């Protein structure tokens, strides 16, 4: 009779973690593009002349 | 002219080829070797010029 109640905790925690994972993915998809530009700038403004 | 964009070293030209879900580039480069030392100087004086 309390397993029904525990089913609410489980589905709350699961959604709370689901939001975190998606937020992490969306945020980390930006650092890739921010570091790709740094790599591009370092290979031409240091190793040569722009 | 931008360095280290297509190939490692000075760039000459390239060829594209297909792939199942993408493209494959073949770059032709140009790399020097067999160096020496010699001795240099910035300019040469002659008759005060
Ligand atoms: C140009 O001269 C320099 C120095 O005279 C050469 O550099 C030395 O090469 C010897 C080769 O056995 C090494 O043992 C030394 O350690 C080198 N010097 C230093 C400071 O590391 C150089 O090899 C010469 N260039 C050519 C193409 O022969």
């Amino acid at each position: 009779e309390a397993e029904v109640q525990i089913d609410r905790l489980i589905t709350g925690r699961l959604q709370s973690l689901q939001t975190y994972v998606t937020q992490q993915l969306i945020r980390a998809a930006e650092i890739r593009a921010s570091a790709n530009l740094a790599a591009t700038k370092m290979s031409e403004c240091v190793l040569g002349q722009s | 002219k931008r360095v280290d964009f297509c190939g490692k070293g000075y760039h000459l030209m390239s060829f594209p080829q297909s792939a199942p879900h993408g493209v494959v580039f073949l770059h032709v480069t140009y790399v020097p070797a067999q160096e020496k030392n010699f001795t240099t100087a910035p300019a040469i004086c002659h008759d005060g010029k």
